């Protein structure tokens, strides 16, 4: 386990954000699971969102730490009504709209 | 002679210059060549082909029209400075000092209403930037107005504004005779350059053997002339792409809706060229072949010839066959609609992937993908060809992207320069301490950042570097929670333990007791700087006084190092070239701080790297004008309503927009024609994408006017088989709703993977889609 | 391609990029050695390429 | 029902790209050095006039343009002087006999590699014709098919002869015998300026070729001059100075090489 | 209070439009939208015909606004080739094509006003007002 991490963080650094997230994904069979367990499919969105979100504050971001701060920043203060941090919507099937 | 060559693509006017320069050699070897470009990609192109063709490339002039014919000015002339005293950058500085000076006129009783509340001139900055930037588009597109205004009288049947700028722009020409200045600038040169040449009797020495004109299909009508003065002595070579073959400007709407929709700016410019008496011309298009459906657009393009059908007619409208028929398993046009963006590349990746597959001979160097604003679909680009495995790995380069060579350096001393305005806060203050050369200057190491960080927080300090910035702020001293608080507080500690008790109604901060207290020595070190300066940028100083200022500042707060130095010689240079333009504008008055900051934060960033245009892999940069080059594979993103074309409206106040005349440049008309560009270039396969739905609330987008227009024209001028039964709306709707693709909103959705054309690459999310997983 | 003016050294309209070339590169001399047309005659020849083609349009449009 | 991702057949190729020299690679005495003092000094003879005396003004202007101390500006225009009167290869041109229209400053050239320009093949010629590239170990780079790209920074003709001259800013040593002719030599098989001035001739011949009609290597080519600042001394007339030809047998099968 | 016909109404000066819920108050601005682009009604017209880009339109919300501008461009290709084909199965655009005197001519208008939507002057009151002071900053007073 200590190896993976240590080339996830080789892909970390290289590579960037997402590339690392999606490698972890993949080898960890997360969003297979997810998509198994009932309502992990919503957790499977939110974790996306959160890449992305990630993704696009890494890129100005230059430092690799300066990210987790960043992140850890934005935990404590979530911004409302921010539009970019709104939660997207769950499925494209058919929903009860309140 | 002044010889215009016509095409219908680049190669074909790229191998005639090939041959020209060929044939005819210039005797003199250190002779430059000269070829006009109006961007940087197309010099590079052309440089690239050259060497592939002859063997080499090299000394090959590339100015642009205007400082090309400011060159020829300087030769033909005498009596000429190197750079015209009547510039952009100059008349701003120089309408600063005149308009304090011209508020008691009467004319100008509006500007005194908008001048009246002005603190530290930004109002006055603003409108004279303004100012200056109308005064040189008259300099280029309107001589004859700032010819009538020299003299003081007014142009008849003009715009209301006219009677506020006319005065201002004679009381500037005044201004620059006063100083000392060359009063010589291109409007008045025009007409003196036109005549010299009009009546020499052999040609001016100096001048280039043959002058070439590529890839420029907007030009001004002043330089037109110029050109058709100066084609007597010396040979210029116009390459111009033009999308029909037959005369589309002011036909005797155009006869292809398509073209007459999106050809405004080609319009004029072949009108122009039309009315050159000395032009000799020579027609060389290339037909081609309506074997696909992207080859179908461009020869009903390039014939000026109609294929839609309107169905007035009873018998028209009810069969379908007055169509074209159109091949199922072609895919030359492809429009695709998304949910998001990173959803949209991620699409646009494996269609990619698929079209490499399909055809051998094609390469990642013909692709190219052109976005509205790069900065936006930056990230998502770069994610997801960085996040494809080595075996399905697609090199890409991004160009057009804004120049960030060292972003926190930039940041850290524009805050710097705000240090009279800031409160202090001290999240802002350990954002300043974030920047490793900040603090390596004051020897701060990472590691006593977690401790400053827990000290700052426990020990009080909230905001205000001491108790005068306090009162400063017109707030009631208290003499608690500022950071000459929080360091006696720290100091006292260190000296006396917090179980004695307060010595001067301070705590002592038991915390920082030992030898890492040093790092407190360090840190007071910093704030007492930030003092410092903090009174010292508070007055206001003239420009000679302002130049010392940064590299003071530069010096003091930072240590430099390899990777930084670059990054401060470009801050030194922007900031020396704003104020050696000041100084040379001579003004007198005082300047505050925050008018240089709010400057050099616009000039720092307005940079641009395309430097990697055509390195080899794939492109991805915005649409920008002038640059068509022809490529296989011709991708367009972003094309929601509102998006593209990027609307950029005039000032207001601008006499051109109000009566506008032909060779006028609109930025809406710049898009209108590069989307018929980015058509026209695409020689295999055009691929357009757009969102549909919002991806947050499954709402409804909408594309652009273009692509609209553009599935409108196919779907009236083709019908797929099996469908001549049908009448000619729903032969329309049903070939639109074939070729429009609805791809899914998520990766993992088994659509995806499916057989079929619609199959994805990524075998990632395979087992996802297929629910195979354990819960 | 227009009809007229075919015979003329000036045209280069052909099939595909390499014939173009070719004509071109044949009679580049020629080219070079004529004079320059005159605006009428410019004007002449877009008017006769126009009604060439509008002639074009509308036989076949009297074929459907 | 059955789900099935697609496979590549054939891989995309990253062959193509275009790079440069340094790509394939991968007192005066005690002036500041660096890569900002070094493109400094360069910008400094970019816009030099050599047939005019260097004024005091111009500089003190451009050493506070780089911020280096006032103190250097009595000395480094005598400096300036010493490498404008400085002779040359043994035709003795002097840098101000250069005029305007016999000079071409920071030419940049663009030369199409057809064929995959592999380590192996080219460094066995290379070490055939040139002594320097036998001396050290073979070129080691990967496969490049593309173009390349490079800044000459002065071309000049005297007695209808040609000539390239390369401004080399590097500090060899302390002493003025570290810039003597084994010195430099040395320092140009360290740093393998060889294959750079190999490309560099290659690139002039093919230009020289392109335009001038009825050309010829042998007579029309005069040699290459790297150019060391602060090894120019006017004590020493070789120290600071290099010339070199290349062999006519080498830039031929250079260039049948490069073209296929 | 008189009950309302969309052709007949008067474009001039201020004029005040209520009625119930569902009664169809949104779908009469595309009906007003054409007679505007088109200049029908006679004495009840405008008196001169205008352009996409010098008619107002205020909207509460955003995806009102996004709803109303594709409306009203699919209302304006509908009515472009009904005037092409000078028949059409609406009865709106029926007493358009009634009401409308030459056909040629008002499917040219139709066919720029379709290139232009583009620029369709529809907002909201925050984005007229923000789009106010930005194009008449000087008017205004503000900064640019
Ligand atoms: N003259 C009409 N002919 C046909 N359908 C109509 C007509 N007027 C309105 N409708 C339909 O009525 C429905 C609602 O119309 P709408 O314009 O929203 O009324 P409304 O006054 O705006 N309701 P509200 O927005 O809650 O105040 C839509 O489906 C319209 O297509
Ligand atoms: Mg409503």
């Amino acid at each position: 386990v200590v190896e993976e991490f240590d080339g996830y963080r080789q892909i970390w650094r290289k590579r960037g954000v997402m590339p690392m997230l999606r490698a972890l994904m993949s080898a960890r069979n997360i969003a297979e699971n997810l998509l198994a367990t009932a309502g992990g499919e919503r957790r499977l969105t939110d974790i996306l969102h959160i890449s992305e979100l990630l993704q696009e504050a890494g890129t100005q971001l230059e430092s690799e730490h300066a990210l987790v701060r960043w992140l850890s920043q934005h935990i404590l203060e979530p911004d409302s009504n921010a539009s970019s941090q709104q939660m997207r919507l769950e499925s494209d099937k058919h929903l009860v709209q309140i | 002679m002044l010889r215009v060559y016509h095409s219908n693509r680049l190669d074909v006017l790229e191998a005639l210059m090939e041959f020209i320069v060929e044939r005819e050699r210039l005797d003199d070897p250190f002779e430059p060549e000269m070829i006009l470009v109006q961007s940087t990609g197309m010099a590079q192109w052309l440089q690239m082909t050259l060497s592939q063709k002859f063997g080499i490339a090299a000394n090959i002039d590339f100015p642009l029209p205007a400082s090309f014919i400011w060159d020829m000015f300087v030769r033909v002339l005498p009596e000429i400075p190197k750079e015209s005293a009547f510039n952009k950058q100059s008349m701003s500085w120089k309408l600063m000092t005149l308009l304090p000076q011209l508020l008691e006129r009467e004319d100008f009783t509006l500007l005194r209403h908008y001048l009246t509340d002005d603190s530290d001139k930004r109002k006055l900055f603003q409108l004279s930037s303004k100012a200056a930037d109308l005064f040189d588009q008259y300099l280029v597109y309107r001589p004859d107005w700032l010819a009538q205004w020299e003299t003081g009288h007014l142009v008849e049947g003009l715009g209301e504004a006219q009677a506020w700028q006319a005065p201002l722009w004679k009381a500037l020409v005044e201004y620059t005779h006063q100083l000392g200045q060359p009063r010589w600038h291109r409007a008045n040169l025009y007409q003196r350059f036109i005549e010299t040449l009009e009546s020499a009797t052999t040609c001016p020495p100096g001048l280039p053997s043959r002058v070439f004109i590529c890839g420029i299909s907007a030009l001004p009508p002043v330089y037109l002339q110029a050109l058709q003065a100066l084609g007597k002595h010396i040979e210029i070579h116009l390459l111009f792409t033009n999308p029909c073959r037959y005369y589309w400007g002011d036909i005797k709407d155009v006869g292809n809706p398509l073209l007459a929709s999106w050809g405004k700016l080609g319009r004029d410019y072949i009108y122009l060229l039309s009315d050159l008496e000395s032009s000799q011309e020579l027609d060389a298009f290339v037909d081609v072949t309506p074997d696909n459906l992207l080859h179908n657009i461009q020869s009903d393009i390039l014939e000026l010839e109609n294929r839609a059908v309107a169905g007035v007619n009873i018998e028209e409208f009810s069969r379908s066959d007055n169509k074209r028929p159109l091949d199922p398993l072609d895919s030359s046009i492809t429009f695709h609609v998304c949910h998001s963006p990173q959803r949209e590349v991620e699409v646009l990746h494996d269609r990619l992937l698929a079209m490499l597959e399909e055809d051998p001979t094609l390469t990642p160097r013909d692709i190219i993908v052109m976005v509205a604003d790069i900065d936006s679909y930056s990230p998502f680009i770069q994610a997801v060809f960085g996040s494809a495995p080595a075996d399905r790995y697609l090199p890409y380069a991004i160009s057009d992207r804004r120049a960030r060579q060292s972003h926190p350096v930039l940041e850290a001393f524009i805050s710097l320069l705000s240090l009279p305005d800031s409160r202090f806060v001290s999240e802002d203050v350990l954002a300043l301490l974030d920047v490793p050369v900040l603090a390596a200057r004051f020897d701060i190491t990472e590691e006593g950042l977690r401790y400053l960080r827990q000290w700052v927080n426990e020990s009080g300090i909230r905001w205000g570097i001491d108790d005068d910035n306090v009162r400063e702020l017109e707030l009631p001293a208290t003499g608690q929670h500022t950071w000459r608080f929080g360091l006696t507080r720290m100091l006292l500690g260190y000296a006396m333990e917090s179980a004695q008790g307060e010595w001067q109604s301070v705590l002592p901060y038991d915390e920082s007791s030992g030898l890492i207290a040093e790092l407190v020595g360090h840190l007071a070190s910093l704030l007492m700087q930030l003092n410092i300066w903090r009174r010292g940028l508070a007055q206001e100083r003239p420009l000679e006084e302002w130049l010392p200022v940064c590299r003071d500042m530069l010096n003091a707060f930072f240590l430099p190092d390899a990777e930084t130095e670059a990054a401060m010689t470009l801050i030194e240079q922007q900031w020396q070239a704003i104020i050696a333009e000041g100084l040379g504008a001579q003004y007198g008055d005082a300047v505050p701080l925050s008018l240089l900051r709010d400057e050099l934060a616009q000039r720092l960033d307005q940079e641009r790297i395309s430097q990697r245009f055509l390195a080899g892999p794939v492109n991805i940069c915005t649409l920008m004008p002038m640059r068509s080059i022809p490529f296989k594979v011709v991708c367009l993103l972003g094309m929601n309503d509102g998006v593209y074309p990027r609307q950029l409206a005039p000032l207001g106040f601008d006499l051109m927009s109000q009566k506008p005349k032909r060779g006028d440049r609109s930025r809406r008309d710049d898009d209108r024609y590069l989307f018929l560009e980015a058509l026209i270039s695409a020689q295999q396969k055009l691929y357009i994408s757009y969102i549909g739905r919002s991806i947050q609330d499954n709402s409804e987008r909408f594309p652009s006017v273009l692509v609209q227009e553009l599935i409108d024209y196919i779907g009236q001028s083709h019908y797929l088989p099996g469908d001549e039964a049908l009448n000619c709306d729903e032969s329309e709707a049903r070939v639109k709703a074939h070729l429009t693709c609805l791809h899914t909103r998520m990766p993992f959705d088994p659509q995806n993977y499916q057989p079929g054309e619609r199959q994805s690459y990524a075998r990632e999310w395979l087992p996802a889609a297929s629910q195979a997983g354990k819960a | 391609a227009p009809l007229y003016g075919a015979d003329d050294p000036r045209r280069c309209s052909g099939n595909s990029v390499s014939e173009v070339l070719d004509k071109f590169r044949k009679n580049y001399d020629l080219i070079m050695s004529l004079p320059q047309e005159t605006k009428e005659e410019k004007e002449f020849r877009h008017c006769i390429w126009l009604a060439e083609k509008e002639e074009r349009e509308r036989i076949y449009q009297t074929a459907i | 029902a059955e789900l099935n991702a697609k496979t590549l057949q054939r891989l995309p190729g990253d062959n193509w790209r275009v790079t440069s020299y340094s790509g394939l690679q991968q007192t005066p005495h005690q002036f500041p050095r660096g890569a900002s003092p070094g493109t400094f000094l360069h910008s400094l003879f970019e816009d030099l006039d050599f047939t005019q005396p260097v004024d005091p003004n111009w500089v003190r202007e451009k050493l506070e343009l780089g911020g280096f101390e006032s103190q250097w500006e009595p000395v480094l225009t005598e400096w300036i002087t010493a490498v404008l009167q400085a002779p040359l290869n043994e035709t003795g041109v002097s840098l101000s006999q250069l005029s305007a229209r016999n000079k071409q400053v920071e030419m940049e050239f663009y030369l199409p590699i057809s064929e995959p320009l592999i380590a192996s093949q080219l460094d066995t010629l290379i070490r055939q014709f040139d002594p320097l590239s036998a001396g050290c170990p073979p070129l080691e780079f990967m496969q490049v098919r593309g173009m390349l790209k490079g800044f000459i920074d002065l071309v000049f003709r005297h007695e209808g002869r040609y000539y390239l001259l390369a401004y080399k800013s590097n500090w060899l040593g302390e002493d003025s015998s570290a810039y003597t002719q084994q010195a430099m030599a040395a320092a140009m098989q360290a740093h393998r300026y060889d294959l750079q001035y190999q490309l560099y001739t290659l690139a002039l011949h093919r230009y020289l070729r392109h335009r001038i009609a009825d050309y010829d290597y042998e007579h029309h080519f005069g040699g290459v001059i790297y150019l060391f600042l602060r090894g120019v001394d006017k004590e020493h007339p070789q120290q600071g100075i290099y010339t070199t030809r290349p062999n006519a047998g080498l830039i031929a099968l250079m260039d049948e090489m490069f073209a296929g | 209070a008189e009950t309302l016909d969309p052709l007949r109404l008067p474009l001039q000066g201020e004029r005040l439009i209520e009625a119930s819920a569902g009664t169809g108050k949104t779908f009469t601005i595309a009906a007003l939208y054409l007679r505007l682009l088109l200049g029908l009604g006679g004495s009840a017209a405008f008196p001169r015909p205008l352009t996409v880009e010098e008619l107002l339109v205020v909207t509460f919300t955003e995806a009102a606004t996004a709803e109303l501008r594709g409306r009203i461009r699919s209302n304006i290709h509908e009515l472009r080739i009904a005037c092409l084909r000078e028949t059409t199965d609406n009865p709106l655009y029926e007493r358009l094509l009634e009401e409308i005197d030459d056909k040629a001519q008002a499917a040219q208008w139709l066919l720029l006003a379709e290139r232009q939507m583009d620029e369709a002057a529809v907002f909201t009151i925050h984005g007229f007002c923000q789009r106010m002071l930005n194009l008449n900053a000087f008017e205004s007073g503000m900064l640019f």
